[PDB]
């Protein structure tokens, strides 16, 4: 095998060997870097490229593919199940090959806090800061940037629900309006896990219900279609 | 030169023995079994023992320093697999069973676990005081020449440490982040 | 191995969604996700889909001597395997309390069925009987089991084939030659299992739950009923409040079914049935293997075949040749003097 | 003349695990299920099971089953992330000739389906030998036993670098050198196989 | 065979075959109780809730948790066969006997705590089930562990077009027509229930109704078999 | 369950001829067999030792007996702990004593020849007798290794095998009539002996057992001739002190040991139709 | 330790291990014919310290309904807590059987001995065979101390004639013991041991075969017919990487072939 970025930009297999005249880079998922430099592929997606130019402080060469198991990555936003709580911090789960792990911090509060507002069984929505190769993966709750708070642990009743990545991905484009296209519907609380998880919550089962299994098919629709198909819901 | 566990030789009137040592009535009977060696003491009179082939016994010092290469890392918590308490030692019985927390990780700065010593490198670092309630011993990594000692790429490369907080290989470049 | 987790809410509504008498993979409550059978290349293997729990069905023929007392009607056996991929808890070894129960539940209304008859296949009683084992492997495991577990041996048990020719007096010869013919089975009753799984003081029945059904599930009851609108077995399981009123419905409803369930078998064990007489398709399942994305067939060529088998040589000339020399050597070395 | 048998596959089927993958080898198939990447509470480690559909899993198997788990330990670049335990099970859907070859590029697909990072992939060819020192690709139940040689190769492709063999027959060297070297040409087209399928599954992606 | 008014064994098919228990008595446990049904013998013993031993590991907190062994003797049968062999019935066996309290029996006043409550067949004869039931119901009564309701096992055969209670073992031995429950009269609820004959869909109703009145009677009778210890112990 | 601070007394207390309950050094308890309990078979016996209880029972058998040893009968014995025996060993913790005591009660009947291999032995080489002596626990009160050795014989005497007469093929069993029975006195037995300080005793409470690292093992018959005999211990002894305890083995054995191997009559003397 | 990984391949890079061998080394290899008594056929077979005794025992049977009159012939290869701490307290493990049928797959593969001979009464009789093999002490190569130990506990196996009278066998101790253990084919098998970039050892020893990355073991008859082929996972490989195992294989084989052949007149007679 030879390549380089461009000779393909698009779908490879798991074993093969590619690079361009760089220097340095941050190697993705299914692709390894040893070679001046060189690139190799492991697992098998298509090719994916988002370039940092100078300024802009993130720039990778990506490697994706519609897998099963979930990746956590830099500040994901994902939903969660509480495995344990096994002293200062507990590990939630996200499908990822293991947990991670929540802090008996992350909510604001000193000690003596988020006691009951903390169980095995339980949902959450986090960020997790950290998420690299060889160490294991931790998230918070906390808006760090500000403290602020902008992940709760999940609502009062509720629904969560598996999801295609290609989906999750889809629905949660900003160029997709399903989003705010969802803005729509009320009253309605819901969550989107990077993870795919979807948290529901509307007037009564039904509304919801639907709401759920129009999302099970969301993605192969009129780019409109959604639309009344929403506004359908909506109404009622 | 050599002695069996069922002979003896002296007794409680001349020495007491630390090495193969069996006891009944006054007289000396040998409990291990393999060599024989005697013993001379600052008090004119002997001590009794059987030879230990296993010169080398448990030795790790409570505060000593320490050779050492890490196994997981909680960004943290840090966890390390130590096998020479400075050299004599080549022991594997404590095996790699100890920790250290980034407050000890160093004296100053605030850089966590994640970037200061990761999961493959050997760490060199001092012993702290041994809390047995777990099995763990604590270390630090708080010296001017202390840290970790290893450096490994992403092709595979080796890496010298560019700075007090760096290392880096020759071929990819990498400026990664590790307590030098 | 791993533990598939399992939230709060996700479990609290999924009954919520029951109190609502709403079923949340959307069916109604006593109504069987759809269910396929697929059938092998060979005769006596099958393949069972009640959607996404799927088993595997294979029966065996052999002329064992028959057991002690009544040397007059052959034994068989059946097995039921629960597979390491069949869940994530499934490492082989543990879950026992449901390949004891089940197994054994299963099992007891095979022979309580008698629904197989035992001297048909004896051949020379007293000598020479047939065993005919069967064996259930769980591939995937999805809700309601021993259902698709009953379907798959009882669905397997009618399309095996077993081989006789010609023996007389006391010799025992088969020919396949002439097995291409005499190969059928004694099947005389049919018998499925049919599934209750109650909720909160059973003041709430499903029916085939799904995997995530079965978790929520208090107690669950099972019922065997054949062809013959009979029960052969039912077992109660998951502790509940079961009034011999209610128990009785379920009963009724669960015959109710068995119905249906029955018409499949045979319907489907005749088109199979056909096709071999007709233009002819055996095989795994090439129904998976034409729709479109995650399956692929086709047949490919082998002088691409030829050209290089000559380069053996090269490489078995150019290295080994001069690897033979030092030969001369080793036959001195330990040999020579080790006559101690 | 030397042609592999009919070829044919089934990714992600079983909804259950993380690694689905049934393969297909003309009148023989097998499915195997990877439960991939799993943290068990170092490195990546992988134990394989596979049973038949008859009787239950003998010592053979054991033996067998091994050869898989080691060839690869190899491929798997898996074994990189420590901690991590990775399983896959194997079940004897349609035996028929080329047993164990069907079964590798099975479990291959049970990775490259469970996505665990691979380095290289592996397929397996098989071969018989008759008293008359002819040779097949993807040999036969029949060819098999009318056979006094069979053997099955498990191949490096991204090198062909033949990264397993294990055989029972009458063969010598000068047997096990066209048929290994053939085998080559075969392993090349299953790889080949392999490229257009997964064009399959992403067809869309 | 059985008619007239008169089956096999030579009873009304209505009318059980008498048992006798001793209930408390090795004291050496907590719980005990032996008990025949005719000519079926068995004994059942528990131990209190005791905090959880062996295998400290798991350990059922919210409620307490239960354990029960069943073994038979090796003559106990007609002739005599590998108990640790042939386990699959017994174990199985056992479970059912496991759900039966498990479902009655108040684990939830024992948090953690483990009670096992393991029986015996001594001399086998029909309904061997329904036997260890109460035998085993017996055993903790005497280890007066609290409980919902009393339970007892009957069995019920739909044989000669009718139905007959508590099927010895030489009917037992008939078409294989057998259904057993276990019962808590309490409300009637139907605890367990297990039966395994090729019966048509309406006998039920019938043999259904045959164990389950059967058990309210054999209940009444160890009623007093019990009534009749509290007062004596009470010396 | 096992301390020190009690370990103390239990020592010199049985050293002191003041064992516990009132008992000197050497003494028993009111240890009785019922014979024939289970109607289902030959030998039968309930013994219930202090707070344990045993029962064995017995079944005939035609046919082979075996390959070098046709022309003749031998004993099987089968043991049984009972999940109610231990509240300790449930469900893969009989194996222990279970298959411990099934080779114990194996060897010592099996060198012991107080077997009527003649008295067990149809057509030789085509045919014999064979029992199944099987055994089940119900408790534990001490020393309960013994009451193996009474239930073990005491269910033996009652052993009523059959009046069988083979005719070739066609088989003759008269339920009235019983004679075709073997039971002898030359049937060996058990007596151990665990140590307290250098004050030995046999049958002592676990309690006592407690305080003590090994046992001697003896076997006598209806007189004093030696079956299986051996030492039991993680501990150690010394041989001089051997052959004193070794001798409590013909010496306080014969003792119950004959006053008991005479009750099997006291049941069958009060009771030919009475029981 | 867990770090000298590259250590034991210093001495490889400038090949040589730390046993003191290179490219091909069939160091000990001691056998002792018969040295048991209470077996009709053995053969202990001792290399770098590792014992696997060939302890068989031949028993009388009756050969299978379909195959008629086929003589029978059985392997076990076990390992107990013995040859090293390393190892389990019950029931075989894991490699302790594949080499179990890897004998019996030669055995197979080798034809040694027709099980034509076999029958003691073609139809109604056979002769059935118990190789166990045991290694005292594991330390390398596993594989080849069978092979061996095999091979030659074989030769050692003699036994009378089979006779039947009048409905009853006949054959004595004392009897005609002819044909006792003949093979016209006695291959044997060897072991490499190989690193990554095929830089490969050969007799690998217990820590030498560990640190490996691949094992590959060839059985070849005496006219260099490759009984098996044997390659857990070998990183891949070359027909002509693989020709020189073919041909340098050979080699050790001469050696062992006289290695026993030289136990014939010297410790088979003394």
């Amino acid at each position: 095998a030879r390549a380089a970025r461009t000779v393909l930009g698009q779908v490879v297999l798991p074993g093969e060997e590619l690079l361009l005249p760089e220097q340095e880079d941050a190697e993705g998922p299914g692709g390894a870097v040893e070679r001046g430099d060189r690139l190799l592929v492991t697992k098998c997606g298509r090719l994916r490229h988002k370039e940092p130019g100078s300024g802009s402080g993130g720039g990778v060469y990506w490697v994706d593919s519609q897998q099963k198991r979930y990746v956590p990555v830099k500040g994901d936003h994902v939903i969660g199940i509480v495995t344990a709580k096994s002293g200062d911090i507990f590990k939630v789960d996200v499908g990822g090959s293991e947990p991670a792990s929540l802090s008996y911090l992350s909510f604001e509060g000193a000690t003596k806090r988020n006691r009951p507002n903390v169980q095995v069984g339980d949902l959450i929505y986090g960020q997790f800061v950290v998420a690299n190769k060889d160490m294991e993966p931790e998230m918070v709750c906390i808006d760090s940037c500000g403290r602020a708070n902008g992940m709760g642990v999940i609502g009062q009743d509720g629904l969560l629900f598996k999801v295609t990545l290609g989906l999750i991905r889809k629905l949660l484009a900003p160029d997709c309006e399903i989003i705010q296209e969802v803005g729509k519907l009320y009253p309605l609380e819901i969550v989107f896990g990077m993870n795919g998880r979807i948290w529901v919550k509307a007037k009564t089962i039904q509304q919801t219900l639907i709401l759920a299994n129009i999302l099970e098919a969301c993605e192969h629709m009129t780019s409109d279609q959604r639309k009344q198909i929403f506004s359908r819901l909506a109404e009622s | 030169r050599y002695c069996i566990p069922g002979e003896r030789l002296c007794n409680l009137e001349e020495g007491s023995p630390g090495s193969g040592t069996y006891t009944r009535h006054g007289y000396i009977f040998s409990s291990l079994a393999g060599c024989l060696m005697k013993s001379s003491e600052n008090g004119a009179l002997p001590v009794v023992s059987v030879v230990r082939e296993t010169e080398s016994q448990l030795l790790p010092d409570v505060g000593a320093i320490v050779t050492c290469k890490v196994s997981s890392i909680n960004s943290r918590f840090a966890k390390v697999h130590i096998l020479y308490v400075g050299s004599m030692p080549l022991k594997n019985s404590f095996r790699g069973t100890i920790r250290k927390e980034d407050v000890r990780a160093t004296e100053k700065d605030k850089v966590e676990i994640y970037k200061s010593f990761r999961p493959g490198d050997i760490v060199l670092a001092k012993v702290i005081s041994l809390g047995d309630a777990q099995s763990n011993y604590l270390l630090t990594t708080a010296e001017n020449e202390l840290g970790v000692v290893v450096a490994h790429s992403e092709s595979g490369i080796q890496m010298v440490p560019i700075s007090w907080c760096e290392m880096q290989c020759p071929k990819t470049h990498t400026k990664e982040f590790r307590k030098v | 191995m791993k533990e598939t987790p399992l939230s709060n809410c996700e479990r609290r509504f999924l009954l919520r969604a029951i109190e609502e008498k709403k079923r949340l993979d959307g069916r109604q409550t006593y109504d069987y996700r759809n269910i396929r059978i697929s059938f092998g290349t060979d005769y006596g293997c099958c393949i069972v889909e009640l959607g996404k729990t799927r088993v595997l069905g294979q029966v065996s023929c052999e002329l064992v001597s028959p057991k002690l007392n009544r040397a007059t009607e052959g034994i068989l056996f059946f097995n039921l395997e629960l597979s390491q991929m069949a869940a994530p808890a499934f490492e082989p070894g543990r879950q026992s309390d449901l390949l004891v129960k089940l197994n054994r539940l299963m099992e007891r209304c095979l022979r309580n069925s008698k629904c197989i008859d035992t001297e048909s296949l004896c051949v020379v009683a007293g000598e020479k009987v047939w065993q005919i084992r069967v064996d259930l492997h769980l591939l995937n495991h999805d809700g309601n089991i021993i259902d698709a577990a009953s379907i798959a041996a009882i669905v397997a048990l009618c399309h095996f084939r077993r081989p006789d020719v010609s023996v007389q007096g006391d010799e025992v010869t088969l020919y396949t030659p002439e097995e291409r013919d005499p190969v059928p089975l004694s099947i005389h009753h049919m018998p499925i299992c049919v599934s209750f799984a109650f909720f909160q003081q059973g003041t709430y029945l499903l029916v085939d739950p799904n995997e995530r059904e079965e978790r929520v599930m208090d107690g669950l009851l099972v019922i065997a009923m054949n062809k013959h609108r009979e029960i052969c077995t039912i077992q109660s399981s998951g502790g509940i409040m079961l009034l011999k009123d209610q128990v009785l419905r379920c009963s009724k409803i669960a015959g109710v079914k068995v119905a249906e369930i029955t018409e499949l078998i045979l319907k489907a064990l005749e088109n199979d049935q056909k096709v071999r007489k007709e233009g002819g398709k055996f095989g795994f399942a090439e129904s998976i293997a034409n729709q479109r994305i995650t399956a692929f067939k086709m047949e490919k060529a082998p002088x691409x075949x030829x050209x290089x088998x000559x380069x053996x040589x090269x490489x078995x000339x150019x290295x080994x040749x001069x690897x033979x020399x030092x030969x001369x050597x080793x036959x001195x070395x330990x040999x020579x003097x080790x006559x101690x | 003349g030397c042609s592999l048998r009919h070829f044919a596959c089934e990714q992600n089927l079983l909804s259950r695990p993380d690694g689905s993958a049934s393969f297909l080898q003309g009148d023989t198939s097998v499915l195997a299920g990877v439960y991939g990447p799993a943290e068990v509470k170092n490195k990546a480690t992988l134990e394989v099971i596979l049973r038949p559909k008859i009787g239950l899993p003998g010592v053979a198997e054991k033996s067998r089953e091994r050869l898989i788990r080691n060839t690869c330990e190899a491929v798997v670049l898996g074994t990189l992330h420590p901690r991590t335990s990775i399983t896959v099970v194997l079940q004897v859907v349609s035996d028929a000739g080329s047993l164990l070859a069907c079964c590798l590029n099975a479990a291959c697909m049970a990775l490259v389906d469970a996505g665990v990072p691979m380095r290289a992939l592996f397929c397996g060819v098989a071969c018989a030998l008759d008293s008359d020192g002819t040779l097949v690709l993807d040999p036969t139940s029949k060819q098999e036993k009318e056979a006094r040689a069979v053997l099955t190769f498990a191949l490096d492709s991204v090198e062909r670098k033949l990264l397993m063999s294990s055989t029972k027959g009458l063969y010598s060297d000068t047997e096990l050198q066209q048929c290994l070297a053939a085998a080559q040409a075969a392993s090349q087209h299953v790889f080949r196989f392999y490229r257009e399928s997964l064009q399959r599954r992403y067809s869309k992606s | 065979l059985s008619d007239q008014g008169y089956r096999v064994d030579g009873r009304r098919a209505g009318e059980l075959r008498k048992i006798q228990a001793r209930m408390g008595v090795f004291a050496q446990a907590d719980g005990s109780a032996y008990i025949e049904q005719g000519n079926t013998k068995a004994l059942a013993v528990v131990y209190g809730p005791h905090e959880i031993r062996g295998s400290r590991a798991r350990a059922l907190p919210d409620r307490a948790l239960v354990n029960c062994q069943y073994s038979s003797a090796t003559f106990s049968t007609g002739e005599r066969k590998r108990r640790p062999h042939g386990d699959r019935k017994s174990c199985e066996m056992g479970l059912q006997l496991r759900q039966t309290f498990e479902a009655a029996i108040l684990t939830q006043l024992h948090p953690r705590s483990q009670i096992d409550i393991y029986v015996q067949v001594l001399q086998a004869d029909g309904g061997t089930y329904a036997a260890c039931v109460n035998a085993a119901t017996l055993a903790v009564l005497d280890a007066g562990i609290p409980m919902r309701d009393f339970v007892c096992a009957c069995s019920a055969g739909f044989v000669d077009g009718t139905a007959l209670a508590d099927l010895s073992h030489v009917e037992e031995a008939a078409g294989g027509p057998q259904l057993a429950l276990a019962l808590l009269p309490a409300s009637g609820q139907i605890a367990l229930l297990e039966m395994d004959a090729r019966l048509h869909e309406d006998h039920l109703e019938r043999v259904l109704e045959a164990a389950a009145q059967a058990a309210r009677d054999v209940h009444t009778l160890l009623d007093r078999v019990v009534r009749q210890h509290v007062r004596e112990a009470s010396i | 369950t096992l301390s020190e601070a009690e370990k103390v007394y239990i020592v010199h207390g049985v050293q002191e001829d003041l064992r516990v309950d009132g008992r000197g050094c050497e003494d028993y308890r009111c240890v009785e067999v019922e014979t024939d309990v289970v109607s289902n078979t030959s030998g039968s016996a309930r013994v219930k030792l202090g707070h344990t209880d045993i029962l064995v029972g017995v079944k005939a058998e035609m046919g082979t007996p075996k390959l070098e040893k046709p022309n003749e009968g031998y004993l099987e014995f089968f043991v049984d702990c009972s999940a109610s025996a231990t509240p300790e060993f449930e469900g893969r913790g009989g194996d222990d004593l279970g298959t411990e005591i099934a080779n114990t009660l194996y060897r010592i009947f099996n060198n012991k020849s107080s077997v009527d291999l003649k008295t067990l032995c149809i057509s030789p080489r085509e045919h014999c007798w064979v029992l199944y002596v099987d055994v089940l626990l119900l408790e534990c009160g001490g020393n309960l290794f013994d009451a193996i050795s009474i239930a073990v014989k005491a269910a033996l005497f009652n052993t009523r095998i059959p009046r069988v007469r083979v005719l070739e093929d066609i088989e003759l069993s008269d339920d009235p009539y019983d004679c075709i029975r073997l039971s002898v006195e030359n049937v060996p037995c058990i007596v151990t002996l665990c140590k307290i300080g250098y004050r030995h005793v046999v049958d002592a409470t676990l309690q006592e057992e407690a305080c003590s690292l090994a046992s001697l093992l003896v076997s006598v018959t209806s007189k004093g001739v030696v079956t299986c005999m051996r030492k039991v211990g993680k501990g150690s002894l010394d041989p001089e002190s051997i052959f004193e305890m070794m001798e409590t083995g013909k010496r306080v054995g014969k003792v119950l040991h004959a006053s008991l191997q005479s009750v099997v009559h006291k049941e069958e003397s009060l009771g030919p139709k009475r029981q | 330790t867990v770090e000298p990984l590259e250590y034991y391949r210093r001495f490889l890079k400038e090949n040589c291990r730390p046993d003191g061998r290179e490219l091909g080394e069939f160091r000990t290899t001691t056998v002792n014919i018969g040295s048991i008594s209470t077996a009709d056929g053995s053969a202990l077979v001792k290399l770098g310290n590792t014992t696997v005794i060939c302890g068989v025992k031949a028993e009388f049977a009756a050969p299978s309904t379909d195959a008629p009159d086929k003589g029978y012939v059985v392997p076990n290869v076990d390992l107990p807590p013995l040859c090293s701490s390393r190892f389990r307290s019950g029931p075989p493990g894991e490699e302790a059987q594949v080499a179990s049928q890897f004998i019996a797959d030669v055995i197979e593969n080798s034809q040694i001995i027709q099980k034509e001979d076999l029958c003691i009464s073609p139809g109604k009789l056979v002769w059935v065979l118990y190789c166990d093999l045991i290694c005292l002490d594991y330390d390398g190569n596993i594989l080849d101390a069978c092979t061996f130990a095999l091979l030659a506990a074989l030769k050692n196996v003699q036994l009378p004639e089979v006779t039947i009278n009048e409905e009853t066998a006949l054959a004595e101790v004392n009897l005609k013991k002819k044909s006792y253990l003949n093979i016209r084919t006695h291959p044997v098998a060897t072991s490499f041991a190989v690193f990554d970039d095929t830089l490969l050892i050969v007799d690998p020893t217990g820590e030498e075969e560990h640190l490996a990355t691949g094992t590959l073991t060839i059985v070849m008859d005496e006219e260099g017919k490759l009984c098996c082929l044997h390659k857990p996972g070998g990183s891949g490989l070359t027909g002509a990487k693989l020709q020189d195992c073919m041909s340098r294989a050979v080699t050790r084989h001469k050696e062992v072939k006289k290695l026993m052949d030289e136990v014939i007149k010297s410790m088979k007679p003394k």
